[PDB]
């Protein structure tokens, strides 16, 4: 229900379940129907049967890994000049024991890395310090990669979600935000009533669909990115299906009511029931048997796990490993021979 | 409010299951590899050459013996190169892992099993209320064991009770909505919290008491809904 | 320049001050003919309206009360703008935001 | 122009106005022929910038640990391992004993040789599990650590040597201004090197200028403060920056034009005194003079190690190098 | 908090206003004063004097 101009004619009227009320083909509205100030000047409520307030859909998508290679931490230029400091080492090494082979390089690479096949050790004093030198370097190579891929991964989470209407996200608005509602409810009534909310209001003209379910669905898919329908259905639809949830924090109070005409011998007794139905636990049993009952509840966002994304580039790298053995063994095995 | 510990699970979560069984495949077919290149005192044998990938992945901590391989260095050494790799991410997942923050027990309100059969459960719950007041009357109008279970709870004084319930000597403490969310809104820290507002039990207003045929209520109830509608109620 | 005011013995001793307010009022004072005196505050204080322990009669304290008295002329100091104070003294436009 | 004025301020001198509400700069030659009251916001000559990262750290693998740590940690070596040569020879050399040590330390890096007995092999696991514990604890500080935030270039208002002798710089700064305002006769007037610097660069246009500080091709862009101000936090993201207030050059503010003998400059002056003081005015800012990224914090980014970040490390293992050189030429006499 | 090295000044600025001089009601110095005050910041004395 809602007060518009027919375009035809200079006279408003109400349409929808407050129409239908006014034109006398009903004599009550059983159903959702938030009391409001512009609604409560032709009509009469109740005392409230169900207090709620307005809340925000969220896709609440899963998190994923940023991390794509195991070379992220370190760029390219890092690694060639690592490779060519080793060999410098090695020959280094080489030169002083032999002064004062392969050997050296076994060493150099079983002390940079932990091969564990680099036997021999240097016996020179100079060699001595060297080899000592090197595998400080190495580990505290080591340890760097270690710490700047933990600090990436602790620092690798999901952009934050809506909390609130006050978010300055909201308040303005672009191409991609669209939250977007029934178009014709108290939703609407509210925000365009508000004096420093035309912004919001003019965004979400041109996108305001026609009922709960089809914004629900498109909430569901990537066609809407938020709905600010009501509280006590939003959170019913979050519990029962948690591939969302509700954020942010209520923001206009207000309750259901049964709506009758104002010359009606029926406001009294109905309010006088719906108090005593309050009071003695009749709703409790009605929203314990349709409202207080869920699926899957929520969990708070967990840090991501390490799929196969971790896996591509370290086993391609060691399969080009294998590949490159199974290739240079007939060649060693001939060299050998020759 | 809790704190909340660390799964027992946590140290698996940082790879998922097909990444250990890839990582097992890949080190199975790497071993075989090895072994078939060795044959181009200590006899190589396959189950050497496993344990000694085994050992080595790890922190290479179990003693092994080298093959005397030429290719088989290579092979270690890309191996050993994999290892560290994966002992890397592994420490770093795990420590992204034992970032944990805070939660809420999330009780139903008046309607599970803790308010309506604590003895079928750990230690029994020990909720409580001020006695000699409207909540216990509609309490034991509409429910007898919680009222007889409660009887033995009375703590006296809304101060009282908030102090029980920081020391642990109570659970959980029923009252006023309005009363508990203000003293929520005040205690010290942040350790007492209260229930959603979607799961009150008997829930009502406050309201304005006039005349019983007065002509100013309609006026009033009006101007009301005028302050909702515009928003000064959430300012005030 | 000179700088006649109190220590701590209420005795006025002379000291030197100088700075930025001082700079500004050499300048203005060179802009415009006019010789200056500066001298501090004896009460110490930026001003405000208090009661006194006699019957209710309005008083300023400060620079304030100085300047209206009359024993000063000019306020050279960091004296902010407000609603109150503008309804007795005259600002100049400001000279630091 | 031609003597006579135009605009509001014409318009307010010509009778037929008796106030212009807007946004109305206050200066000593406008103020000639209207009175202009107390101004309600701000304003200046600023700076706009872009932000940088700024997430090197060549000194962070020494961030960890003092450099007394190192010192009592190389020290508690050294007596350990003569302890241990002399254990060892009650019941190979000292050496022998500090090389198994060092690579003890560094994750047993090297194929040393570990010695025969028991207390030896008792003090070897304790000061293995004691290099295990320090590994430990420096991996973790080491990660802390990494952690980086983003700062922002430090300006002292138009009075920094890259603005006055941009040539020393050899990536010499490039800044920029709207021509054919009161902003280029201004710095004109007040500097002369500057003004001629700066005539190379004449982008037209705040949107032009925002995107070429966008892209890279100008490094700072000078402007009013109000507007700049506003276009800053209605930029898609945070990238663009304005210096803080109290580095603004030529302040002066907005204010109300009035007829010069009026009566209304008081109450207006007052009026608009009283809102200052109220509080209206900062939630006018708020509402009206306030964008997504205008109250944003510096963020925290995790940023990647390149050869720059790796210095000092490099340096340490060139000057092993040198000293392992210089210790084998001279030992090699004797 | 400039030369200190241990006091900052941490959060936003609210009540802003400005330092004037102060005069009696009906001086003949008021109009002069303002339009000096005018010219220095134009001319760019503040701007030395805050240097
Ligand atoms: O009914 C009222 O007039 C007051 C009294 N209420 C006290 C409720 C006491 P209990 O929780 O029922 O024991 C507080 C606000 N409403
Ligand atoms: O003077 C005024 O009345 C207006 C005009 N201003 C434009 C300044 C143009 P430039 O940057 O000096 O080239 C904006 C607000 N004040
Ligand atoms: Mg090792």
């Amino acid at each position: 229900g809602t007060q518009e101009r027919v375009n035809n004619s200079n006279k408003k009227e109400w349409n929808g379940m407050m129409g239908e009320l006014l034109s006398g083909q009903a004599d009550m509205i059983v159903a959702p129907l938030t009391i409001n100030n512009e609604r409560a000047q032709y009509i009469e409520f109740s005392k409230p049967f169900k207090y709620q307030g307005l809340t925000i859909l969220v896709k609440k998508e899963i998190p994923r890994s940023t991390l794509d290679s195991f070379m992220q931490p370190f760029q390219s230029t890092l690694w060639l000049l690592v490779g060519l400091s080793v060999h410098v080492v090695a020959v280094m090494l080489y030169l002083l024991d032999r002064f004062s082979l392969s050997s050296a390089m076994w060493f150099s690479w079983g002390v940079l890395l932990n091969s564990g096949i680099g036997e021999g050790a240097p016996r020179s004093f100079s060699a001595r310090i060297l080899g000592m030198v090197w595998a400080g370097f190495a580990m505290i190579i080591v340890a760097s990669y270690t710490a700047n891929l933990a600090a990436f991964l602790v620092l690798d989470r999901p952009e934050e979600r809506i909390t609130g209407i006050n978010d300055p996200r909201l308040r303005n608005p672009s191409d991609k935000f669209i939250y977007a509602t029934v178009k014709q409810s108290s939703v609407d009534i509210y925000f365009r009533r508000q004096v420093e909310l035309s912004t919001m209001y003019r965004h979400m003209e041109k996108h305001n669909y026609e009922s709960a379910a089809e914004a629900i669905q498109a909430v569901r898919d990537n066609k809407l990115h938020a709905f600010i329908w009501d509280s006590a259905v939003l959170e019913f639809e979050a519990s029962q299906k948690c591939d969302l949830v509700t954020t942010g924090e209520l923001f206009f109070r207000s309750g259901f009511g049964i709506g009758m005409r104002k010359d009606s011998p029926w406001k009294q007794n109905v309010s006088l029931s719906i108090l005593k139905s309050h009071e003695n636990g009749f709703m409790e049993d009605l929203d314990k048997t349709w409202v207080r009952y869920q699926e899957c509840d929520s969990r708070s966002n967990a840090p991501a796990t390490l799929t196969f994304e971790n896996m591509a580039g370290v086993f391609m790298l060691v399969a080009g490993g294998i590949v490159a053995g199974i290739f240079l063994i007939f060649i060693e095995i001939a060299y050998k021979r020759h | 409010r809790s704190n909340g510990t660390v799964s027992p699970s946590a140290f698996l979560e940082p790879f998922s299951a097909d990444v250990w069984v890839m990582m097992f495949v890949m080190l199975l077919i790497v071993s075989a590899v090895a072994v078939f290149v060795f044959e181009y005192g200590p006899s190589f044998t396959i189950g050497k050459a496993i344990w000694l990938l085994w050992g080595l992945v790890f922190n290479n901590s179990v003693p092994v013996q080298n093959p005397k391989g030429t290719t088989s260095k290579i092979m270690v050494s890309v191996w050993a190169f994999f290892a560290v790799i994966f002992l890397a991410s592994y420490t770093a997942n795990l420590a992204a892992f034992m970032i944990q923050e805070e939660y809420v027990d999330q009780v139903s309100g008046l309607s599970d099993k803790k308010f309506q059969r604590p003895n079928d459960f750990s230690p029994p719950f020990r909720f409580g209320t001020v006695p000699n007041g409207s909540t216990e009357r509609n309490i034991r109008n509409n429910y007898a064991e919680m009222h007889a279970y409660m009887g033995k709870f009375n703590q006296r004084g809304v101060d009282d009770a908030l102090l029980s319930l920081k020391t642990g000597k109570l659970d959980a403490f029923i009252y006023d909505a309005a009363v508990l969310n203000y003293m929520a809104g005040r205690d010290e820290g942040c350790k007492l919290v209260t229930i959603g507002s979607g799961k009150v039990f008997a829930s009502t207003g406050y309201g304005i008491a006039i005349q019983k045929d007065s002509g100013w209520k309609r006026q009033v109830d009006l101007a009301i809904l005028q302050l909702f509608g515009d928003g000064e109620m959430e300012e005030l | 320049v000179i700088c006649t005011g109190p220590n701590d013995p209420r005795h006025t001793v002379p000291q030197c001050c100088y700075g930025f307010c001082i700079d500004l009022l050499i300048k203005l004072a060179r802009t415009m003919n006019f010789t200056y005196e500066v001298h501090l505050v004896a009460d110490g204080k930026f001003g405000t309206q208090e009661r006194v322990n006699n019957s209710n009669k309005k008083e300023w304290n400060g620079m304030m009360g100085e300047l209206l008295s009359g024993q000063a002329d000019m306020i050279v100091a960091p004296l902010t703008i407000n609603n109150e104070r503008a309804q007795y003294i005259e600002f100049s436009k400001p000279f630091k935001y | 122009i031609n003597g006579t004025w135009n605009g509001m301020i014409g318009e307010v001198v010509m009778k037929r106005a008796y106030m212009a509400v807007g946004s109305l700069t206050i200066n000593e030659e406008r103020s000639e022929v209207v009175d202009f009251s107390v101004p309600f916001i701000e304003t200046g000559i600023s700076v706009m910038v872009s932000r940088s990262n700024g997430t090197v750290s060549p000194s962070a693998f020494l961030e960890p640990f003092s450099a007394d740590v190192w010192v009592m940690m190389f020290v508690m070596l050294l007596i350990v391992s003569a302890v241990a040569v002399f254990v060892f020879e009650y019941f190979f050399t000292i050496g022998k004993a500090i090389w198994l040590l060092w690579g003890l330390v560094f994750n047993n890096s090297v194929p040393v040789q570990n010695p025969k007995g028991t207390t030896s092999k008792i003090m070897v696991s304790v000061w293995a599990f004691f290099a295990v514990i320090f590994l430990a604890s420096y991996t973790a500080n080491l990660a802390a650590f990494m952690i980086q935030e983003e700062y922002v270039d430090q300006v002292s208002g138009l009075s920094d040597k890259k603005f006055q002798r941009p040539n020393d710089f050899s990536p010499p700064f490039r800044f920029g201004t709207v021509p054919n305002g009161s902003t280029e006769r201004n710095i004109r007037n007040n500097y002369a090197e500057m003004h001629a610097y700066m005539g190379k660069f004449n982008q037209r246009g705040v949107d032009d200028a925002l995107l070429s500080l966008k892209t890279g091709k100008l490094d700072a862009f000078i402007y009013d403060a109000a507007v700049l101000n506003y276009m800053a936090g209605r930029d898609e993201g945070c990238k663009l920056v304005t210096i803080g207030s109290g580095k603004v050059f030529a302040s002066t503010g907005y204010g109300i034009a009035i007829q010069k003998d009026s009566g209304w400059k008081r109450q207006v002056d007052l009026a608009i005194l009283q809102l200052f003081g109220d509080g209206e005015m900062e939630e006018l800012e708020a509402l009206w003079l306030t964008g997504i990224c205008h109250n944003e914090k510096n963020e925290v980014m995790s940023s990647q190690l390149d050869i720059d970040n790796m210095a000092g490390v490099f340096y340490m293992l060139g000057a092993a190098m040198a000293l392992s050189l210089i210790t084998f030429i001279c030992e090699h006499l004797f």
